[PDB]
RNA sequence: UUAAUUGCGAUAACGAACGAGACCUUAACCUACUAAAUAGUGGUGCUAGCAUUUGCUGGUUAUCCACUUCUUAGAGGGACUAUCGGUUUCAAGCCGAUGGAAGUUUGAGGCAAUAACAGGUCUGUGAUGCCCUUAGACGUUCUGGGCCGCACGCGCGCUACACUGACGGAGCCAGCGAGUCUAACCUUGGCCGAGAGGUCUUGGUAAUCUUGUGAAACUCCGUCGUGCUGGGGAUAGAGCAUUGUAAUUAUUGCUCUUCAACGAGGAAUUCCUAGUAAGCGCAAGUCAUCAGCUUGCGUUGAUUACGUCCCUGCCCUUUGUACACAC
């Protein structure tokens, strides 16, 4: 049995599951190599885990991530979380201890939503007005 | 067969009791069989105005009727599925049989 | 470990891709380019006139190749865009059925794409062969 | 805020008072045993009377 | 051969359908509610009254027209829906028979204030928790009044009122 | 490009120098409302900065020629070295020549 | 009634779309010495329009006396080599 | 990066279906300042008469000038689809006219003339100048003056 | 008589009318109920609906 | 002190009830249980490409097995301000820090006292009392119009005045929800057409089909160049089509043409404290046809506060009153 995990990366909707595996230390996103998410910016966002931790700890590993929903910019946080926390969760499972904590502890020291996904869930439009708080406009005379 | 139980409620309490005496009947008639599969709750909502006339803050009210669906896949004889569909009967739970 | 459309970047790809379709000139060209505006949102037609069908070509190529299969009315809603109704708030609408389906007819007839069952357009063996090509003629050539 | 009301003031207060020795100052077996040893109408009730009884343990246990 | 979402409204209206010709048909034999149950090829329906014995007729013929109405409205196959006339347990614990008993009791010409005394201390006796009555309207006058007459006592907000409270 | 200092460093030169120290607050006075001098607050001298900087950049980006980052580039530059020909400086200026003198 | 405004002169800019050698010799002498190049810069300091400065932009990266920094669309930034 | 002589050859103004066009903006978006045409149907005339879009309109050759003109004048006959036109089958002849800079006035007038003689409501409308396309008159169009 | 109802209500308020009191305005299409909206009000906790948000 | 007649307490009051809270839905967490050819996961059976080193990227339900990480739902668990530090008749509490998915009663709602208003509604109701009409009727129905008319004033809004942009091409993304029976809905795909639309059937009474609703704003390259300009698209002319028995005082869409004010808005005034404002679009409602409107939904996601009673009000206490139809 080929060792392998399987974990997730979350935002407002964007949903990125990610397989890691030990293999020959590639990443790829629905296919495409994590160099072709193509926004040019938030190509260095989803950089940061692997540049922050440093590319030898992708020595063996390869990382198939599958994106559903949200924006843009959803969809690459859930890709960086996605891969932060599958990284973390196979040096759980086979690394030392120790490692997986020093791991987790400078990702969580650069920010702390590379492991933990956010809690800013849309607040219901009501009624008499156009979003969750704005109302519509009073007027008088 | 393949002969498929699906149950069409809206009370998830009553759903819950029939789809778990079935299965558990089931299982003392050694029958193959898949779990419940519980398709997402289908949600029937109307958004109305309070008042009757048109004077007044304009305030809504949206009135949901949940839809809770259930279906089993079992494999028996059809005096044995008659029987089934026949014993756990709960009103308001409707229950209907296809094949395939 | 191997050559992709899926490895190499969009825009790039699918300027290269055209050019090759450009400059080879077998793709049987309707005839009523140069005419339509490629939609009925889109306010102007294309503004390379002796082109862009070659661009449309390669885009609905990879984009073929991406998915599985797809459709006139897929390519209609893909390449449709918000249109300005005037006074009244944009929208989005569909392309030009006619430029999508006969692009479509004309890699058909390439056999870049060919008439999948259940309805719609798959990607071909030969096609495949071909943008495989082009990907690694496009990173061997700009490395 | 946090200010507790009188509902759940007054069940721990009588909790304390019949059931001093079996009750402890941590707040999880506080709970985990109050759950058994009176029935609560919600999980979320319970688990305010168990804070509370573990407060007042808090505060009987000096002076 | 409908949707599910049309089935489960279509069965709602009909309910809401019998659940109205039964309060204005029967309103003076105390009926208080009905039930659906549904059964390959037999609907039965029950009718919770306190006058089991007027609603069933005599010698059926009552509830045999209640069940050929029915069914000819509906447009079901005769004999496919029943009607069972079931005497209602706790006459008392039932705000909508309660009012029907009130509203008789008004028609008949009882004293509004009278009238609404005794069905409190009827409903309280009958192990009520709580009960109110609201009489609004021209009570000897020309400006409309709301009476209320209450005792024990009784909740309107959150869940308990939607469930323990009967309106 | 320009200045070929860090970036970074001729930013927070430029948002230190253009934090507003003085400022003024309405009070009633009792009549005609007046003005009352104030000073003190860091915090939001590093707001005022980055929200005049930012207010200037896109004034001189309004219906010109000149792009929204080449003239937040420009200002900035301004700001950093010291000029009293950058929006953010000059209001910065004003608002301390009216505290002072309503002081 | 009234339009809002004043009715004054405005700036009132004359860039040129079309150069002539006067104007060739003069760009390709003077586009060194500059520390920041621009296509905004262009039109500013030479009164030409900005299809023209985009022009004289690329021609002046093909040949090569400015080297790029950045490729992006809508904002070309370009600096002198020494 | 052709640099052109500023001659006489290059004019910045030139005389055109009758009105004056001007040069050193695009030859299609010069060509829109012809009354009767917009940016489809100069777009669509510069491509037929194979002159380039990204010309400017100061430097033209006059046989340019006159093959463009002489598409404008003449769609149908070449490889116009028709439909571009803006007099479709017309009420006159029957057949398809695109209007030049005075054609457009002058069949508009006629237009609007033929519906106030024949006493329409939309020429009458027309004549009364109001709305004649079923607006809501009650509240804007103020400006009438 | 065959011009007392020769016009069509094949469609619109002609045709669609509440189911418990006839009226032409307030109706619910929506799951094909056909209640106006002033009677559903009062009829929607028997007939399934109940308001919880 | 709290958001709170919320509590700690004081105490001619003690004991209670309603309202608040509790409660009930909705959104957050579960690699813990039950699972699932109507949802997604792994070697391959078969077959595709660079590539055969020993990989990478795809397709196939009856060709296999195993799993619920992700999807769905049921049963639960979880958070009660947990643990520390500071402060307080050293109480209720509050303020910080560390964990935690979540620490402004976790966010948002539903429900919601007494007592009233001669507020709205008899044009929702076969819900109604009194008055009026009731046969060339104020009933009902048919044909036409009107509710849309235009000197003018006002309110809610949509689009803008622009290169943080317009246009053209290229990329790839959601969530809410709806859908055909004594009658034809959502409609894939092939074909025709520039477009709007038109033709044939399998698809779906539905986590299986529309529908990965391939949405838009948005990112990559180009064209435009501070010019009411390729900004804006009002007002009009010609034609095509669709819905409807019927469109004319244009239903609506489309094609061409026409290319108006508007150069950021006076006095005044609205809403809003985080995924909130704002931008963006989508779905449902009324819908034969008609959204620039609502009810929700999701995408991108600022500034500034962590206060005060200054203006507008509100609650409590004290106080004065010639007020009580109550300033």
């Amino acid at each position: 049995a080929v060792p392998s995990v399987q974990t997730f990366g979350k935002k407002k909707s964007a949903t990125a599951v990610a397989h890691v595996k030990a293999g020959k230390g590639l990443i790829k996103v629905n296919g495409s190599p994590i160099t072709l998410v193509e926004p040019e910016i938030l190509r260095f966002k989803v950089y940061e885990p692997l540049l922050l931790v440093g590319l030898d700890k992708f020595s063996n590993i390869d990382i198939r991530v599958r994106v559903t929903g949200g924006g843009h910019v959803s969809q690459v946080y859930a890709i960086r979380q996605a891969i932060a926390k599958g990284l973390v969760a196979y040096h759980q499972k086979y690394v030392d201890e120790q490692s997986k904590n020093e791991l987790k502890k400078a990702f969580t020291s650069y920010d702390r939503t590379l492991l933990i996904a956010d809690s800013r869930r849309p607040e219901p439009k009501k009624f008499g007005g156009k979003g969750a708080r704005s109302r519509f406009q009073k007027s008088y005379r | 067969i393949k002969i498929r139980i699906t149950l069409t409620s809206t009370k998830v309490k009553q759903l819950e009791n029939v789809s778990s005496n079935i299965v558990k009947n089931a299982e003392q008639h050694n029958l193959v069989k898949k779990g419940p599969v519980r398709l997402p709750t289908k949600v029937l909502k109307i958004s109305t105005r309070k008042t009757p006339n048109g004077e007044g803050s304009k305030t809504w009210e949206t009135y949901e009727m949940r839809i809770h669906k259930r279906y089993i896949d079992l494999e028996a004889p059809v005096q044995i599925v008659k029987r089934i569909t026949q014993i756990t009967i709960e009103p308001g739970v409707d229950v209907e049989v296809v094949v395939a | 470990p191997g050559v992709s459309v899926r490895d190499v970047a969009a825009q790039d790809f699918i300027n290269a891709y055209a050019s090759f379709l450009q400059r080879q000139g077998k793709l049987e060209v309707p005839g009523y380019v140069d005419i339509v505006k490629t939609s009925s949102g889109n306010e102007m037609p294309p503004q390379d006139a002796e082109g862009w069908f070659y661009k449309r070509a390669a885009s609905v190529a990879r984009h073929i190749y991406m998915r599985k299969q797809v459709g006139v009315g897929k390519l209609n809603k893909l390449y449709g865009g918000a249109k300005s109704r005037g006074v009244r708030p944009y929208k989005h609408i569909d392309a030009s059925g006619s430029i999508n389906r006969k692009v479509l007819q004309a890699l058909e007839k390439i056999g870049i794409v060919e008439i999948s069952p259940k309805g719609g357009r798959r990607i071909s063996e030969n096609g495949q062969r071909d943008l495989d090509r082009i990907a690694a003629q496009t990173l061997e050539e700009d490395e | 805020g946090r200010v507790r009301t009188k509902t759940v003031k007054r069940a721990s207060k009588a909790l304390i008072e019949r059931y001093y020795p079996k009750l402890t100052l941590d707040f999880q077996t506080n709970k985990r045993l109050c759950d058994e040893i009176a029935t609560i109408q919600s999980k979320r009730l319970r688990n305010k009377i168990a804070g509370y009884t573990t407060h007042l343990m808090k505060r009987i246990q000096k002076g | 051969l409908i949707s599910k979402k049309r089935k489960l409204v279509a069965d709602g209206v009909f309910y809401a359908e019998l659940n109205e010709f039964f309060t204005r048909e029967l309103a003076e034999e105390g009926y208080s509610g009905v039930e659906v149950r549904v059964t390959p090829t037999k609907t039965e329906v029950i009718i919770r009254a306190t006058r089991t014995q007027d609603v069933l007729g005599e010698n059926g013929r009552r509830i045999n027209e209640l069940t050929l109405l029915v069914q000819k409205r509906f447009k079901y196959a005769p004999g496919t829906i029943v009607l069972y006339a079931e005497r209602v347990q706790d006459r008392g614990l039932s705000a909508v028979a309660q009012a029907e008993s009130m509203k008789f009791k008004l028609l008949n010409g009882l004293a509004i204030r009278r009238a609404a005394y005794g069905v409190v201390r009827y409903v309280m006796e009958s192990g009520a928790k709580g009960c109110e009555v609201v009489v609004s309207g021209k009570l000897r006058a020309a400006r409309a009044k709301a009476m209320k007459f209450a005792d024990g006592f009784l909740i309107h907000s959150g869940q308990p009122v939607n469930d323990f409270i009967d309106t | 490009v320009l200045t070929d200092q860090n970036p970074i460093q001729v930013v927070v030169d430029a948002i230190t120098n253009t934090g507003p120290r003085e400022d003024t607050t309405r009070v009633g006075g009792g009549g005609a409302a007046r003005r009352q001098a104030v000073d003190v607050s860091p915090l939001r001298r590093v707001n005022q900065a980055i929200a005049l900087l930012t207010i200037g950049a896109r004034e001189a980006a309004f219906r010109n020629i000149k792009t929204i980052a080449e003239t937040l580039a420009e200002e900035l530059i301004n700001a950093a070295k010291g000029s009293s020909t950058s929006y953010a400086i000059k209001k910065k200026d004003e608002l301390e020549r009216v505290a002072k003198s309503n002081r | 009634k009234k339009k809002w405004s004043k009715k004054s002169m405005k700036d009132r800019a004359q860039h040129a779309v079309i150069l002539d050698q006067e104007k060739y010799d003069r760009i390709l002498k003077e586009v060194p010495t500059y520390r920041y190049v621009s296509v905004s810069v262009l039109v500013d300091r030479l009164k030409i329009g900005g299809s023209l400065a985009r022009i004289a932009l690329r021609h002046l990266e093909k040949e090569g006396i400015i080297k790029p920094i950045s490729k992006h669309s809508k904002q070309a930034i370009y600096t002198r080599a020494t | 990066s052709l640099v052109v002589q500023e001659q006489g050859s290059f004019q910045h103004i030139l005389r055109l279906l009758n009105t004056n066009v001007d040069g050193n903006i695009k030859i299609v978006y010069a060509l829109t300042t012809i009354k009767g045409v917009g940016r489809r149907y100069s777009n669509l005339v510069c491509k037929k008469a194979d002159v380039d879009l990204h010309k400017r309109a100061g430097e033209l050759t006059q046989e340019e000038l006159e093959r463009i003109v002489q598409i404008m004048q003449n769609p149908t006959h070449y490889k116009i689809p028709a439909w571009f036109l803006n007099r479709q089958n017309d009420i006159t002849d029957g057949k398809d006219y695109h209007t030049l800079a005075n054609n457009v006035e002058s069949k508009l007038r006629d237009d609007l003339e033929r519906l106030k003689k024949i006493r329409a409501h939309r020429g009458i409308r027309h004549f009364w100048g109001l709305r004649v396309r079923g607006q809501h008159t009650k509240t804007t169009g103020r400006r009438r003056a | 008589e065959n011009v007392w109802f020769s016009h069509p209500r094949r469609y619109g308020k002609g045709s669609r009318q509440c189911r418990v009191c006839s009226s032409h305005t307030g109706l619910i299409r929506k799951y094909g109920l056909n209640i106006c909206r002033q009677c559903f009000r009062e009829k929607a906790n028997d007939i399934g609906f109940n308001k919880f948000r």
